[PDB]
């Protein structure tokens, strides 16, 4: 599914992430915007023989298992099928214990390339919220 | 049957070959949540997704009852045909002026909503609402039977998913249809409004606004016990 703006945003606050560990809801839509284009469904290959899935492209080698990526920790004790659903719990879950892993939204690379710093609030404005 | 082979044959351009393994998949995701399991495990799904596009209304009947079928099991399994994207094609099936496709495109979607709230969340998100609460005026009892079962299913989510219903004005209708001379359809108004009747003040609020309670006290002495039962218990969740 590829989620609307709003949609996402309201998905992002039902779940708990607006201001979590003080990361304003803006900078959650926007870090989905840059890492999937909203796109649950989207999955990255990297070098290092992991994968990033999801709408928030959560990699296959430290928190999340894929079955094929030599090194995995499986930190947020989930298979990486569970984080391409339309029902974003499990990727909201695990973004959760990203987000705690001592780097804030540092973590997310396309997050720190495009959104931090910027005004990220624009990306709820006008949404029901 | 092996299931492998029965997918594959979804990637047939033949409209003979697409309708036989449609036909097998469906009567196995009958048999209950392993063998539902076994379809989707078998990457059926996909498959039966795409061909809710297709112009055969025969392969398209045979499509619905499969997705049906699967939507019929637990919260993981209504997930994975959400996940496949049947959601868009089941709302646009509502509009189709086949009243068989219309009735089960109505039941799969029936089906999903009857899952929990984030089964429900996927169902509003898609449009079904206003929709379902245009049913509610359709002149086929079955289809209208269809359409508040769907939404009494929409409405035991949590308050904002009963509101979504309020929104999508489905209380007058709702009411209206307590006057109903057929006892099912009384009851499954009944049940609609009992579980918009469980969400917070305002969700009370607005059932009290829209002149339930005359009719819910009338119905505490409807000839009917389980409708008695039913109004009576209503009543207390709105006066509460």
């Amino acid at each position: 599914k590829v989620f609307g703006r709003c949609e996402l945003a309201a998905a992002m606050k039902r779940h708990g992430l607006d201001n979590y560990r003080g990361y304003s809801l803006g900078n959650w839509v926007c870090a989905a915007k840059f890492e999937s284009n909203f796109n649950t469904q989207a999955t990255n290959r990297n070098t290092d023989g992991s994968t990033d899935y999801g709408i928030l492209q959560i990699n296959s080698r430290w928190w999340c298992n894929d079955g094929r990526t030599p090194g995995s920790r499986n930190l947020c004790n989930i298979p990486c099928s569970a984080l391409l659903s339309s029902d974003i719990t499990a990727s909201v879950n695990c973004a959760k214990k990203i987000v705690s892993d001592g780097n804030g939204m540092n973590a997310w690379v396309a997050w720190r390339n495009r959104c931090k710093g910027t005004d990220v609030q624009a990306w709820i404005r006008g949404c029901r919220l | 049957p092996d299931l492998p082979k029965l997918v594959k044959l979804l990637k047939s351009s033949n409209e003979e070959i697409l309708l036989k393994a449609l036909r097998a998949l469906a009567e196995i995701a009958s048999g209950g949540n392993e063998q539902i399991q076994a379809v989707i495990d078998a990457g059926a799904l996909p498959a039966l997704v795409q061909l809710l596009s297709s112009p055969n209304e025969q392969i398209l009947q045979e499509a619905l009852w499969a997705l049906s079928n699967i939507a019929s099991g637990g919260n993981e399994q209504i997930q994975a045909v959400i996940d496949a994207g049947a959601l868009p094609a089941l709302v646009q099936l509502l509009s189709s002026p086949n009243e068989q496709i219309l009735q089960e495109a109505l039941w799969a979607l029936s089906n999903i909503a009857s899952g929990g709230n984030e089964q429900i969340q996927a169902v509003i998100d898609a449009g079904a609402l206003p929709a379902l609460v245009q049913l509610l005026s359709s002149p086929n009892e079955q289809i209208l039977q269809e359409a508040l079962w769907a939404l009494s299913n929409i409405a035991s989510g949590g308050n904002e998913q009963i509101q979504a219903v309020i929104d999508a004005g489905a209380l007058p209708a709702l009411v209206q249809l307590l006057s109903s001379p057929n006892e099912q359809i009384l009851q499954e108004a009944l049940w609609a409004l009992s579980n918009i009747a469980s969400g917070g003040n305002e969700q009370k609020q607005a059932v009290k606004e829209a002149g339930a309670l005359e009719k819910l006290e009338q119905l505490q002495s409807h000839e009917n016990e389980k409708i008695q039962k039913e109004a009576q218990e209503a009543l207390e969740k709105l006066q509460s």
